[PDB]
């Protein structure tokens, strides 16, 4: 999938 | 939101039914006040029990629910006259009908007068009817949910909160507490097992507004970032702040 970005890094 | 010790306030357990419809919303040592809810499209019926607790019958015992000016034109509600007069030990019961005009943030006021023991008790304790009552779960596969996340364009249409954990972080927990909130709990659209992402709608008498949402945990740190994003700006605040209070 792909959201822009991760909070969890 | 106020200034002071929120114990014996009048919103000392609204937040316990965001995510569940039912409950003690209030008791002090006189009266007890239950809940038992259930919401349709832009629609709900809220029963509201009264119990005496004490030996002795109360007297013009009047409820009154009060919606601020602004509330008002954006939710409305109905109900019957309850009898003034609940035996000692008895319970009484009051049916409101609930209608959401438009989004709110706000909650209705809920005022009980009555007479004990020839004295006036007077009684004030906020009505849990938030905005995401109005749910409307929408399950879709991984591809329809991003295609939907990556219509928004108003950047104002999406908020993100990044949050301490107020309680434990338990996955099942978790799970209730999203599917609880009212939209649809989707599998398998984040990637990473970890993360919760939901999608629905918020039904009102003006307006549909689409809503899409990730919750996503950090163990460690006992956090969380939740993200939301709608098809109105008001829609996606009022939803992060009621969820980003339940973790």
């Amino acid at each position: 999938s792909f959201f822009e970005d991760n909070f969890v890094p | 939101g106020s200034p002071g010790i929120r114990l014996g306030s009048s919103e000392d357990n609204f937040a316990r039914f965001v995510c569940k419809n039912n409950g003690v919303l209030f008791e002090n040592q006189l009266l007890q006040i239950g809940l038992k809810s259930e919401f349709r499209q832009n629609l709900g019926r809220m029963f509201i029990f009264y119990g005496n607790k004490t030996s002795t019958q109360f007297l013009n015992f009047t409820p009154t629910l009060i919606c601020a000016d602004d509330l008002q034109t954006n939710l409305n509600l109905q109900t019957k006259p309850v009898d003034p007069t609940v035996d000692g030990g008895a319970q009484v019961q009051q049916v409101v009908n609930i209608e959401c005009i438009s989004d709110f943030t706000e909650a209705p006021v809920l005022n009980i007068q009555f007479r004990y023991g020839g004295t006036f008790q007077n009684v004030s304790v906020k009505l849990p009817i938030t905005l995401n009552k109005f749910f409307q779960p929408t399950e879709m596969a991984s591809q329809d949910f991003f295609q939907r996340w990556k219509q928004l364009s108003n950047p104002q249409q999406e908020v993100q909160n990044i949050f301490k954990a107020k309680h434990p972080m338990d996955t099942e927990i978790t799970k209730a507490k999203i599917i609880g909130f009212g939209s649809a709990l989707l599998e398998e659209v984040d990637p990473n097992p970890a993360n919760f992402v939901g999608a629905g709608i918020i039904h009102t008498k003006t307006t549909q507004i689409g809503c899409l949402l990730r919750l996503e945990p950090n163990l460690q740190a006992q956090m969380y970032r939740l993200t939301l994003r709608t098809s109105k700006d008001t829609v996606s605040q009022r939803l992060c702040e009621l969820l980003s209070e339940q973790f």
